[PDB]
């Protein structure tokens, strides 16, 4: 359950890079996205390896990798 | 009726007191501000939705909140100039800097932060003497003289600003403060999700500045 980087790329060209345990649920790192983006999570999808992110996977269970991106789309 | 005195210039009162975690300094108060009577009011500037953002406030305040700040979140406002007027000189900045840094020395806060790499600037070279090369945002190789009081500077919170065109390109410095302000008071907050880092494309920022404005 070590920490590992995950980066969160947008379609406004930016890329925030989040710290997290492999056990953590992604639900928080999607949470954590939203507020500091000041976006609501109703209107926003994210998606890794063009699959949709649900609310209880984990890096582990999605055997993400240090350094791995995930795709964030605006539902506007 | 009987007395017409109402005069343009006015002065905002600063919101400082003894034991502050933070105090936000800036270069002078808009014109609003001082008539409003509160800091940092909308529209135009990012602070209150930056201190949201960042989780250094649980709910989205406003200017209007300005005077629990101090209580509820160990924060107060100051600034270099004191005096707001309608629509610079060498001698305000002078004078207002050895004013600030008195009331620094004064109320002695946890953290002085610099609203803009500009007030910093003026403030480093009056008081430190030094002319600041290459400066960097974040926590600064200077405490404020005579006391523990650390100097941290992060990007102007105004709109005008225009190397960070949103509110969302300023937020990590806001998240970092808050680190540094936990780790000053002995919070432990949790590591389970941390923002190591934000990087942004500066003409999609821009645009999408503008977009955000019509809206």
């Amino acid at each position: 359950n070590d920490h590992i980087n995950l980066k969160v790329a947008g379609q406004d060209g930016s890329v925030v890079q989040f710290k997290i345990k492999r056990h953590t649920p992604l639900s928080k790192l999607m949470k954590a996205y939203c507020e500091r983006q000041g976006l609501s999570m109703r209107q926003i999808r994210f998606r890794f390896d063009g699959q949709p992110i649900n609310e209880t996977d984990t890096p582990a269970q999605l055997e993400m990798e240090d350094e791995d991106t995930i795709d964030v789309f605006q539902q506007q | 009726g009987v007395s017409e005195a109402e005069l343009l210039t006015k002065t905002l009162p600063d919101i400082l007191t003894f034991n502050l975690d933070i105090v936000i300094i800036g270069i002078n108060p808009g014109l609003m501000a001082a008539y409003k009577g509160h800091h940092y009011p909308g529209p135009g500037n990012h602070f209150w939705k930056c201190l949201f953002m960042s989780g250094l406030s649980e709910v989205q305040l406003n200017h209007m909140d300005d005077h629990t700040l101090p209580g509820k979140y160990g924060i107060g406002f100051t600034n270099m100039v004191e005096r707001t007027t309608p629509g610079l000189s060498s001698k305000e900045f002078r004078e207002g800097g050895r004013i600030l840094v008195q009331k620094l020395q004064k109320y002695q806060p946890r953290i002085a932060v610099f609203n803009g790499k500009c007030i910093y600037e003026i403030f480093s070279k009056e008081v430190f003497g030094v002319k600041v090369k290459n400066l960097e945002f974040g926590l600064q190789p200077h405490k404020i003289p005579d006391t523990e009081t650390l100097c941290y500077v992060m990007p102007s919170s105004s709109a005008r600003c225009a190397q960070f065109p949103r509110a969302q390109d300023k937020v990590h410095y806001y998240i970092k403060l808050k680190d540094l302000r936990d780790q000053l008071k002995g919070i432990e907050r949790n590591m389970d999700v941390q923002e190591v880092q934000y990087t942004f494309d500066l003409q999609l920022a821009q645009e999408d500045a503008k977009k955000m404005a019509v809206k």
